[PDB]
């Protein structure tokens, strides 16, 4: 993969 | 048409490829490989599949474990399987196909082409597949269409489209979330890709992908994007915000959906070592104002904030250590020039950037970040000299920055002189007013 996130 | 039954029996087009729709958007990978979706649902055994002429032309099978979790006792992001959505794709040959199913899977037609125009329609007949079929709102379907594709479902898994969209989720949520309003959520769904393409200037430009996005469900983690598309947790929590169509046009949900599509559509040229949780937020931002949610910048008062870390702390914008502060600025340019007789302002410079960009990775990203000033200069005819100054765009330096990959810049001065020179050889107007003090 090449996952870009968001932590919330 | 008219070879068999409707799914098992269809006529497939080539599509342009994916990867290369991405490179002339300067995006890199992210438009479905799953695109051509067939409806048919391949239960475990041995299959055969017809093929008509191919003309020579390359054609696949793509089998995706979009139900895949992890194991008993795995936490799901410890998943030694990863994030990323697993297949097996199978080189299809004209005439009989025998293809050995292991895990029960939708299946999808891989059929991609560097003249997509002068490619034969190719039949594929799944003589041995169940129809689970799928919503298509470009085909005419109404939402008594969705409820009965969702009652008659074979598979765990219902694909969908729209005219940008592409969706894999499963019935499950699709029933308890979504309900009857399938056109509702593939419309909002729609709504949101069309704000970053109107925003990126695709619509201006005539550089609309035909390809869509894969919004696909997963069970690993809350939102992501990668190579894929975008993937959202398959948990009552994730499918609420994002399946249900009221919920993905309000608030956090909107935002988030934004944000993840936002990674696909970001631009190498204004996502240099840093800016990968920042420059896709213009996108969430737009995506805000044209659904009619509050400005994250706003409510979180960043303006002040961002002023307070960067232009009083005089530290270079590639010192800040928070991605809204480093958006204000790339915002404040927008808020500005689209009410001061610019509104094509972002189309615009993404345009100039895709047509006139170096091509950089790594340590050498940095030049992006003189690129864009240069391109906001040209774009408006202003002299934003000023305004990249106090916001630490022209401080020199050695910078580290940590963002997915680490990353080391030398901004030497001649790199900040040959920026500035650049732009004061234009003669452009300065702003009569400090755009640095623009607040919402
Ligand atoms: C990524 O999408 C998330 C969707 O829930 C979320 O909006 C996240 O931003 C976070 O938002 C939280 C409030 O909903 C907190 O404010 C948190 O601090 C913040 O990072 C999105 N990330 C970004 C960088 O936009
Ligand atoms: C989402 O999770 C990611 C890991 O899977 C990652 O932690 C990402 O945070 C980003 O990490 C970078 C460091 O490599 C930068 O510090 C970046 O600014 C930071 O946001 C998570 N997203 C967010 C928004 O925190
Ligand atoms: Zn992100």
């Amino acid at each position: 993969t090449e996952a870009q996130t968001t932590p919330p | 048409g008219g070879g068999g039954p409707d799914y098992l029996y269809a006529e497939y087009r080539a599509l342009p490829s994916p990867r290369q729709t991405g490179k002339n958007l300067r995006i890199g990978d992210g438009f479905s490989k799953y695109d051509n979706m067939t409806g048919v649902y391949l239960e475990k055994g041995r299959h055969v599949v017809l093929v008509g002429k191919t003309e020579g032309q390359e054609i696949s099978l793509l089998l995706p474990n979009l139900m895949r979790k992890p194991a008993e006792g795995v936490q799901p992001t410890k998943d030694p399987n990863g994030w990323g959505l697993h297949k097996k794709q199978i080189p299809l040959k004209e005439g009989i196909n025998i293809i050995d199913v292991e895990t029960p899977a939708n299946a999808y037609i891989s059929y991609f082409t560097e003249d997509a125009g002068k490619a034969p329609k190719i039949p594929v007949h799944f003589v041995t597949g169940k129809a689970n079929g799928y919503f298509d709102t470009t085909r005419g379907d109404t939402n008594k269409d969705w409820v009965r594709l969702l009652d008659q479902a074979v598979s765990p898994i219902m694909d969908a489209r729209g005219k940008y969209i592409q969706v894999a989720y499963p019935v499950e949520f699709l029933k308890k979330f979504t309900k009857d309003r399938g056109t509702e959520l593939i419309n909002a769904y729609d709504k949101l890709i069309g704000i970053q393409y109107q925003l990126m200037g695709l619509d201006k430009y005539g550089k609309i992908p035909e390809n869509r996005v894969l919004a696909r469900v997963n069970f690993n983690y809350y939102m992501f994007r990668d190579g894929d598309g975008v993937a959202y947790l398959g948990n009552d929590g994730t499918m609420r915000m994002v399946t249900d169509p009221e919920n993905v046009l309000k608030g956090d949900a909107c935002w988030g959906f934004s944000h993840a599509v936002g990674h696909v559509m970001q631009m190498r040229p204004m996502t240099w070592g840093g800016m990968t949780e920042v420059s896709n937020n213009i996108f969430s931002l737009q995506a805000a104002a044209k659904t009619g949610n509050e400005s994250r910048l706003k409510r979180q008062g960043s303006y002040d904030k961002a002023r307070k870390e960067i232009i009083e702390g005089e530290i270079a914008y590639l010192q800040s250590k928070d991605v809204f502060n480093k958006l204000v600025p790339l915002w404040q340019l927008h808020l500005y020039f689209t009410k001061n007789g610019h509104p094509d302002f972002y189309p615009d410079v993404m345009e100039y950037l895709r047509n006139n960009a170096g091509n950089y990775g790594g340590n050498d990203t940095v030049k992006y970040q003189f690129e864009f000033v240069k391109a906001c200069c040209d774009v408006t005819k202003t002299d934003l000299t000023d305004f990249f100054e106090k916001w630490g765009f022209f401080k020199p330096g050695k910078f580290h920055i940590g963002d997915y990959a680490q990353y080391d810049f030398n901004v030497t001065p001649e790199m900040v002189e040959e920026t500035k020179k650049w732009i004061a050889g234009k003669g452009y107007p300065k702003p009569e007013t400090d755009i640095t003090e623009l607040s919402e």
